[PDB]
C-alpha cells in the first residue's frame, strides 16, 4: 500500500491551466486550483508513501486529495513502489511502468523469449539490435547474403571494413559488443522454395524481413498458419514504410484472411504477363534510411509488446504504412475472415 | 501500398 510518483512525470503551466504527465496519457487540466491540488498531491510520494501518510501531510481537503490521487493512479503516475526497485534497463523499466505494469515481469518474458529473424539486411539490422539491447534473451539470424558497399545506407551494424563478410556473422558480433548477457545463433539459409521453411526453428515470433520471391510472404504466411508460428512482417514499399501485420494463431487475421494487397504480380495474357515479371524481376526499391528506419523500429516495439504484454502491440489485425513524402499513417484491415482459405476456423 | 512490401 505504499506508491511512489514515477519518475517519468512531468509538470507545465499551459493555457488557462496546466499540463501533468508527458506521452499519450499527457493530461491538460484547465482548472487551476485542482492543477495545484494535484501537484502537491503528487508531491506526497516522491518517497514510497501510503494513502494515509500523504493525507497526514498533504494541507488539502480529503474529498480533493481522494481526487487527485485517483487522477494520478489513472495515468500511472504513481504507481505501487514493489514496482520501482544497476540496472541496465533502466529506462526501459521507466517505460513499462507508465503503462501500470511491474518492470521485473516484462523483463523476465523477455529474457524468457526466443526470437527469429529471417532477413539480415535493412529491417533485420535494426529490429534485431532493438530487441538485442531490450533484453531478448535468444535471437535466431538466417540470412545467406554478404555485406556490399551500398547496403551501409541502411543496415546500421555494419561497417565498411565488413565489406564481404556474412551478414549473420557481423549482426551477431555487433549484437554481442552490445549485450554480451543474451544468446545469438546464426543459420545460413536462403529460402527459395517453400519446403525450406521447414529449416527454420519454431520461436515466440518470426521476425519476417526477407523480400525474395515477392510471394515469400505468402509462403511465411501459410506455412506459420500452419505451424502454429506467431510473425510480423515489416518493411517499405519505396517511401512508404510498412509493419504488420502482427499473426497470432488463432486470435488475429492472416496476410491473406482480406483482400486489400496485390497478389497476382502478373496478365491473364501471357505476352503481358511476361513483360511484367521482367520488369517485377527487375524491381530494386526506392530505399531510404529513414523509411527503413521506422518501419524496423515500430515492428521492434510490436515484438517487445507482444512478448512483454504490457500493451498492446499495434499490428494486430492491421498491415500500418506511415508515408514519408506527406504526413500520414493508414491502416489496412487484415482482421479474421471466417471464410479464409488460410486460415479460417 | 497495394503490392507488398521489400525489407
Ligand atoms: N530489404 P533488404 O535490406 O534487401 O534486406 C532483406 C534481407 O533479407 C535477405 N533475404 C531476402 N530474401 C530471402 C530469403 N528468401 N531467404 C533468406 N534470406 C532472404 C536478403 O539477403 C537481405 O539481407
Ligand atoms: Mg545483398
Ligand atoms: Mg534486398
Ligand atoms: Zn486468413
Amino acid at each position: 500500500m505504499d506508491y511512489i510518483l514515477g519518475r517519468y512525470v512531468k509538470i507545465a503551466r499551459y493555457g488557462s491551466g496546466g499540463l501533468v504527465g508527458g506521452g499519450g496519457k499527457e493530461q491538460y487540466v484547465e482548472n487551476l486550483v485542482l492543477w495545484e491540488n494535484i501537484i502537491k498531491t503528487a508531491y506526497c510520494f516522491i518517497t514510497p508513501s501510503s494513502y494515509t501518510a500523504a493525507l497526514e501531510t498533504a494541507n488539502i481537503p480529503e474529498k480533493d486529495f481522494s481526487n487527485c490521487f485517483r487522477f494520478l493512479k489513472e495515468n500511472f503516475f504513481i504507481i505501487p513502489s514493489e514496482y520501482n526497485n544497476n540496472n541496465r534497463y533502466s529506462r526501459n523499466f521507466l517505460h513499462y511502468q507508465s503503462y501500470g505494469a511491474n518492470p521485473v515481469l516484462v523483463q523476465d518474458k523477455l529474457k524468457n523469449a526466443k526470437v527469429v529473424i529471417l532477413g539480415c539486411g535493412g529491417i533485420g539490422n535494426h529490429v534485431s539490435v532493438i530487441l538485442a539491447t531490450s533484453g531478448i534473451g535468444e535471437i535466431i539470424l538466417i540470412d545467406n547474403d554478404q555485406i556490399e558497399n551500398t547496403n551501409l545506407t541502411r543496415q546500421v551494424l555494419f561497417s565498411e571494413d565488413d565489406v564481404g563478410k556474412n551478414k549473420t556473422e557481423v549482426i551477431k558480433r555487433e549484437l554481442l559488443k552490445r549485450n554480451s548477457e543474451i544468446s545469438v545463433s546464426e543459420i545460413a539459409l536462403n529460402i527459395n522454395d517453400y519446403t525450406d521453411l521447414h529449416k527454420v526453428p519454431e520461436a515466440d515470433i518470426w521476425v519476417v524481413s526477407a523480400d525474395h520471391p515477392f510471394n515469400l510472404i505468402n509462403w511465411v504466411n501459410k506455412y506459420c498458419v500452419r505451424a502454429n508460428q506467431p510473425y510480423i512482417n515489416a518493411g517499405y514499399v519505396n517511401d512508404i514504410a510498412v509493419f504488420g501485420p502482427l499473426y497470432v494463431p488463432g486470435k488475429t487475421g492472416c496476410y491473406e484472411c482480406q483482400k486489400v494487397v496485390a497478389d497476382l504480380y502478373g496478365a491473364e495474357k501471357e505476352n503481358i504477363d511476361h513483360k511484367i515479371k521482367l520488369i517485377n524481376s527487375r524491381f530494386k526499391p526506392a530505399t531510404f534510411a529513414p523509411v527503413n528506419n521506422v518501419a524496423a523500429a515500430l515492428c521492434a516495439a510490436d515484438v517487445i509488446k507482444f512478448i512483454g504484454k504490457y500493451s498492446e502491440p499495434l499490428s494486430l489485425n492491421k498491415r500500418i504504412g506511415i508515408w514519408s513524402d506527406e504526413i500520414k499513417i493508414h491502416s489496412q484491415n487484415m482482421g479474421r475472415s471466417p471464410v479464409c482459405s488460410v486460415c479460417g476456423n | 501500398m497495394r503490392t507488398g512490401n521489400a525489407d
